[PDB]
């Protein structure tokens, strides 16, 4: 309950970033049509 | 000047992430000749569903003219309300502006009183006839003048935020 | 009949000379124009030195601008170009490409950026972003035989066309709803004698303007175009963009959002915030996973660092603009230093990926030290300059009430420390059997040395000598 | 007097170490002497400033001075020594000189290394001598890079993970500190605000006292290990070179206590007086939790790290339980631990690097080849056992006396907490002697070949003796560290308002 | 949309002097005239009887306009730059106006799905230059 709990937490706070970065880094990825699509979605939703 | 019914106390805080206390204002309310408006003020200054002055500001400080406040909603003047709906008509014009320190419900056209009140740091004889009178400061004139002498930007707001930390009723 | 363009008329003169010399001279140009252009730049800087402490006097028929605050940025862009040209001389020299029109493009883009800093005309402030963007798809693709330099022309031209389109459509909506008006100051009048201000409409011409603004300086939700182009174009133009584009965009944004948008504060103060809170997050997480140097710099030094600049535009009662000026002055230097170091090492070796910077401390320690200094400064550590930059940016911005933007800023700065210290760790090493045969053959050893060494000490001294800079930056009313 | 001492005492090390750079002379030799001479000069100047330019009889600040530095957010060169600071300043000079000496046979770089040592020296003294809050923060974070470099260049097998966890964790912890800085800096900045002396009269409103208190307490619990915030220590201690770790677990930890004493108990009383009992409870449970997890470890470096963790509960319980001696016994404790933990890590790092075995199970009988290490190790183990005579006893005794005679307690927890605290004396030898028995006693193989096995030479032995003698000198007659009359004014504010 | 809230005083004036086209009234002339150039004034506009529908103080910097070229209500450009039979307002001056409905928007409102000005109105002003 020291290595398995609080060490687990103090690593998962620095480990979840290592996963989230590469996870959100592998959406889109080129294909300029996708760039423009994701650029239009935000413009459209921001109109609210 | 007339009889006094209730006595309301206001805190005064300046500093602009947060307000340090500087003093304390104590005002009287003539519940004997303008009962509905005085009751509105006294109820706002205490509680009764949160529509109060706790955490308000003084969003207009015209040096040598007046200080206005009571917009607990937008801090810009276009907000604030009252217990009897959102507005109500004028009550009466018995008490008249006399000298340094009076209270007047800052209207937006006759018959449209609201939350915005204002204190007159100077004499205003011209103003009467179309503004209500429901209070004069009994303690804290110097703090009122200190606020009146605060630094102001182009919008006549104070450059250092002047909030009211706590407000309540203090009986005789 | 006016000297308020003479700071740019000098630049036009130098442009015409640079175009002429190739038409007339034969081959004596290569090291000649290399300093002849610097003459024009320093002469324009001297010309701008005159108009210090001047009046808010209006322009030709009231067209672009002339006040103190705008003059600051007008000089700052010149500073960026003066520091950048010596970098983008030798680099393109060692590619056997024509050099004349490259310097011509850089000069014309700097001219467009200089004119943009004013432009209270609603039309000049439209042509000038094009004078700065039309001269950008060329540089950002001016290595034709390469392949990546074409991808970072397609997915830059398409994007910069769409965005300028959205922006000019917002401009047209404004011109319509405003009863017909262009002059930037004279909109809140004209939007009143025509009583259609508080109505829908304006709410659309605000978003269709803010989006086109964002794209030009790339916060998070529209950052998509930046990471690619910064990797596909040559490193010197990457630096030139990543300094002067941001400076010009942030100079135009504050004026286009503060002068004609008195009323809509509570509806764009929030809006920009939504960008900033994202810009300093999505521009950092990805920055961790990077392995290329240029792309990691795109993420960190731009994707994020365009956060705390904005971090006061929302919280501004004219008591903060000084802090924006100071942070821009710090950022220009703390960014050009590391770009100069990167250009130098890349040319000397021939690689970009991070895994080749190992052992560089032992082969040549001066370059490793002058790169570590700038990187740590970007990290924002106390004795350096970036620390005081971020500090005075927060201390005025916490002093303005908003809390859920300073905390995120400090947290993402702590997060950003990671990759800086990662590359720093990769510098200091001595495991001979680990260093690739790239730093192993490095004949260690003018222009680039001078730029790198005079740009790196300005990343350590001003952070401690910010007193006169602060006293100077407080006189901005625009 | 107006001839500035503290300014010299802060700008001497880093300046006179900046000359190591731009000095092509040798590989390793001359730099060692050029650094030890500067260290000795600095220590001598420190003791000269303390002896004939200090009073011990007035609770004000001494040798103060200030200037104008940035002037926008009022932040000066304000600097001054006081009662609480003096002990830690002297201890820092002493133990860092001796650490720089213990770092003698380093030839890997030997030029960046000694310069970074001097930089950490100057930073520690700058913090311990600060008088302006922002300057206190600057000195706090100035050392963060040198320690990272010392970790990532020399020390341990898995140096990288330890170093990066340490730097990220400390930098993150300092965020709440900077939050508190921004909080109480803007609170009426016309009234000086950023002059740590003129803040004694600040009367903050409610619900803001608590936020600033917590913004400082989180950063302190980060620096000074408190139970839920201690996970970083075993990695950044079990992987550091003993030269680094001496000053690291002997000074850098105690900054988290000195700051908590100086800016919390002196500035935010009604934010600290309504939060003392939970501090006491946390320290009481820490004293036993750290030992109960120390006994479980298997490489003696981490065991020593946890033993250092445990003694940091006495400091906590002395900061709470608001008395003169409870606060005063804490200072004696930080001194008597900056001695013992530093020496124990030096001994651990010196026994190792001779055996190249880290797991406590294969350590044979090392008493046969090297006697003197065994002697000087058992002695300091006894010291860490809170054994009387040595200075590890009187500190804990005064801590007990401070808790017992505390006014903010009525006999219900004043006894149960004392009980749970005294369990530490039953628990600590169980894990110290369990190491002393596996690693030293017993007869291993016939380790006759006098190769890779040599008793401590003159330098290490003199270091051990010169750190040991103060322990005895203090534990016999402790009042050589009770030259503190600020507590008679430090605990003057708190002592009557409500509750 | 339609009227919203505000609060202020008026510094009660003397009797207005119509001068055959509008309603003119002076409060305080201070420093100096202004040519056909950009000016910067502070207004607080009323309805005929009591209501207030906008005030420059309800925003930040008081708005800036052009006094001399037709870009504003003809009433104002007659009562600020100085009309036929009326002296212009000084740099720090202060005047009060009642605008007849011919020198104003006229007999048709400005709609936005709800006319922001009563159809065929005639409003009041308290104009203070700056």
């Amino acid at each position: 309950f020291d290595k398995g709990v609080i060490d687990g937490i103090t690593n998962g706070v620095g480990l979840a970033s290592f996963c989230i970065g590469e996870e959100i880094k592998y959406v889109g990825g080129g294909r300029i049509s996708s760039y423009l699509f994701f650029f239009l979605c935000y413009v459209s939703v921001f109109l609210f | 000047q007339s009889k006094v019914t209730n006595k309301v106390y206001f805190d005064i805080n300046i500093g602009n992430p947060v307000g340090k206390n500087v003093g304390r204002i104590v005002i009287g309310l003539y519940g004997d000749d303008v009962p509905q408006t005085v009751e509105n003020f006294r109820a706002l200054c205490t509680g009764e569903k949160g529509f109060g002055y706790k955490g308000s500001s003084f969003h207009r400080v015209i040096k040598d003219f007046m200080i206005q406040g009571g917009d607990f909603d937008k801090g810009n003047g276009t907000g604030g309300k009252s217990i009897y709906g959102r507005t109500f008509k004028d009550e009466n014009f018995q008490l008249v502006h006399t000298g340094p320190g009076v209270l007047s419900m800052a209207n937006a056209g006759p018959n449209t009183n609201g939350s915005q009140f204002f204190i007159c740091t100077v004499k205003t004889p011209w103003l009467d006839g179309r503004h209500v009178v429901f209070g004069q400061v009994l303690e804290g004139m110097d703090i009122v003048r200190m606020i009146e002498s605060s630094e102001t930007d182009r919008g006549d707001r104070p450059k250092k935020k002047v909030v009211i930390s706590e407000c309540g009723e203090l009986p005789v | 009949n006016g000297s308020f363009i003479f700071p740019e008329c000098i630049l036009i003169f130098g442009l015409i000379l640079l175009l002429m010399i190739d038409s007339t001279s034969d081959q004596k140009d290569r090291p000649w124009f290399y300093f002849i252009s610097s003459t024009s730049l320093v002469i324009s800087i001297t010309a701008l030195l005159f108009r210090w402490r001047e009046e808010p006097i209006i322009s030709f028929s009231g067209n672009f601008q002339t006040n103190n605050f705008n003059e600051i940025f007008q000089f700052l862009i010149l500073l960026c170009s003066t520091l950048c040209i010596p970098l983008s001389v030798e680099y393109i020299e060692c590619t056997e490409m024509a050099i004349t029109e490259f310097l011509l493009f850089v000069l014309t883009a700097t001219l467009g950026g200089m004119f943009l800093c004013g432009a209270n005309d609603l039309i000049t402030i439209f042509v000038a972003p094009e004078c700065f963007s039309l001269c950008s798809y060329l540089l950002s693709g001016y290595t034709k035989r390469d392949l990546r330099s074409n991808e970072a022309t397609m997915k830059y031209l398409l994007m910069g066309g769409a965005s300028s389109s959205i922006l000019v459509h917002g401009f047209s909506w404004l011109y319509g709803s405003s009863g017909g008006e262009i002059e930037l100051q004279e909109i809140v009048n004209g939007l009143i004698n025509t009583q259609m201000y508080n109505s829908p409409g304006i709410s659309i011409a605000l978003i269709s303007i803010t989006v086109g603004l964002g794209f030009k300086l790339s916060p998070a939700p529209f950052h998509q175009w930046t990471p690619d182009v910064y990797e596909g174009s040559p490193t010197p133009v990457v630096a030139f963009l990543s300094v002067t584009s941001k400076v010009a965009a942030s100079a135009s944004a504050t004026r286009i959002l503060d002068i004609p948008f008195y009323f809509s504060s509570n509806e764009w103060h929030l809006l920009l915030e939504i960008l900033a809170i994202l810009s300093m997050i999505l521009g950092n997480l990805l920055a961790i996973t990077q392995t290329s140097m240029k792309r990691m710099l795109a993420y960190s030094s731009i994707g994020q660092i365009g956060y705390v600049i904005i971090g006061i535009i929302v919280g501004d009662s004219n008591d903060g603009y000084a802090s924006m000026i100071t942070y821009m002055l710090f950022y220009i230097s703390m960014n050009l230093g590391t770009f100069a170091c990167i250009v130098l090492f890349g040319l000397r070796t021939g690689t970009d990926n991070i895994r080749d910077y190992a052992g560089l401390y032992m082969k040549d320690p001066f370059l490793a030290l002058s790169l570590a200094l700038c990187l740590l400064s970007l990290g924002g550590l106390p004795p350096l300059a970036g620390f005081f930059g971020k500090l005075y940016l927060f201390w005025c911005g916490w002093q303005a009430g908003l809390y859920f933007l300073v905390s995120i800023g400090l947290l993402t700065s702590v997060l950003s420390i990671y990759y800086y210290l990662k590359i720093i760790k990769l510098l200091m090493t001595g495991r001979n059997q680990e260093i690739t045969p790239y730093v192993r053959n490095y004949r260690r050893s003018n222009s680039i040395e001078l730029s790198m060494t005079v740009c790196v000490i300005a990343s350590t001294i001003p952070g401690i000598s910010m007193n006169p800079i602060l006293a100077i930056a407080q006189d901005t009313l625009f | 007097s107006y001839f500035p001492w503290l300014t010299i005492l802060v700008v001497l090390p880093i300046f006179a170490g900046s000359l190591i750079f731009f000095l092509p002379h040798k590989g390793n030799k001359i730099v060692r002497w050029y650094t030890i001479s500067i260290c000795l000069l600095e220590f001598l100047l420190m003791t000269y400033a303390f002896c004939y330019h200090f009073q011990l009889e007035d609770p004000l600040i001494q040798l103060k001075e200030d200037y104008k530095w940035i002037d926008v957010f009022d932040f000066h060169w304000r600097l001054g020594i006081d009662g609480l600071s003096l002990g830690s300043i002297l201890l820092t000079g002493f133990i860092t000189t001796l650490a720089t000496l213990a770092a003698w046979p380093i030839t890997r770089n030997s030029r960046l290394f000694y310069f970074l040592m001097l930089a950490m020296y100057s930073g520690q003294i700058g913090l311990f001598s600060s008088r302006d809050l922002l300057l206190f923060f600057i000195m706090w974070e100035l050392e963060l890079i040198p320690v990272y470099l010392l970790l990532s260049m020399w020390g341990g097998k898995r140096r990288l993970y330890s170093a990066t966890k340490f730097i990220l964790y400390t930098a993150g912890g300092s965020i709440f500190f900077l939050i508190g800085v921004l909080g109480m800096g803007l609170y009426g900045s016309n009234e000086p605000g950023l002059d740590l002396e003129r803040l004694i009269n600040q009367s903050y409103p409610a619900t803001l006292e608590i936020l600033l208190y917590f913004g400082f307490l989180i950063a302190y619990a980060v620096k000074l290990p408190i139970i839920p915030l201690h996970t970083w220590l075993p990695d950044t201690h079990g992987e550091a070179h003993y030269s680094t770790c001496m000053l690291l677990a002997g000074i850098l930890l105690k900054m988290g206590a000195y700051g908590l004493i100086r800016i919390n108990m002196e500035l935010l009383p009604h934010a600290h007086y309504l939060f003392s009992p939970w501090l006491v409870i946390i320290g009481a449970i820490q004293i036993i939790y750290a030992a109960s997890t120390s006994l479980g470890q298997r490489n003696f470096k981490k065991r020593i790290a946890y033993s250092s963790v445990s003694h940091m509960g006495f400091i906590i319980i002395g900061i709470g339980s608001i008395t003169n001696i409870g606060l005063n016994g804490a200072i004696l404790q930080i001194l008597s631990h900056g001695f013992i933990g530093a020496t124990l890590f030096f001994l651990a790092g010196t026994a190792s690097d001779r055996m190249r075995l880290v797991y406590l199970e294969e350590l044979g009988g090392i008493s046969i080849p090297m006697p003197k290490i065994f002697t000087m190790f058992s002695s300091f183990s006894m010291a860490s056992l809170a054994l009387p005579g040595m200075s590890g006893f009187v500190a804990e005794l005064v801590v007990f006396f401070g808790l017992i005679t505390s006014p903010k307690f009525l006999l219900m927890p004043k006894a149960l907490i004392t009980f749970v605290m005294a369990i530490g004396m039953i628990l600590t030898p169980i894990y110290l002697l369990s190491m002393l028995r596996q690693m030293f006693y017993g007869y291993k193989l016939f380790n006759v070949p006098n190769a890779n096995f040599v008793d401590s030479g003159p330098r290490e032995l003199f270091i051990l003796i010169c750190i040991f003698l103060p322990v005895i000198g203090i534990g016999i007659y402790p009042d050589f560290v009770l030259s503190l009359s600020v507590d008679r004014v430090e605990a003057l504010l708190s002592n009557y308002y409500p509750k | 949309a339609r009227a919203a809230l505000e609060l202020h005083r008026s510094l009660c004036p003397l009797l207005v002097s119509p001068r055959e086209l509008e309603f003119l009234q002076v409060r305080d002339p201070s420093f100096c005239s202004v040519s056909m150039v950009v000016t910067q004034i502070h207004y607080t506009a009323r309805f005929p009887d009591g209501t207030v529908f906008d005030s420059s103080y309800k925003r930040g910097r008081p708005l800036t306009m052009r006094i001399g070229a037709g870009k504003i209500l003809r009433g104002l450009q007659q009562g600020i730059g100085g009309g036929g039979g009326v002296t212009p307002m000084l740099v720090g001056g202060k005047r009060k106006l009642m605008i007849p409905p011919i020198l104003a928007y006229g007999p048709e409102p400005a709609g936005c799905f709800s006319e922001a000005v009563f159809a065929q109105a005639e409003m009041n002003f308290c104009a203070l230059a700056a």
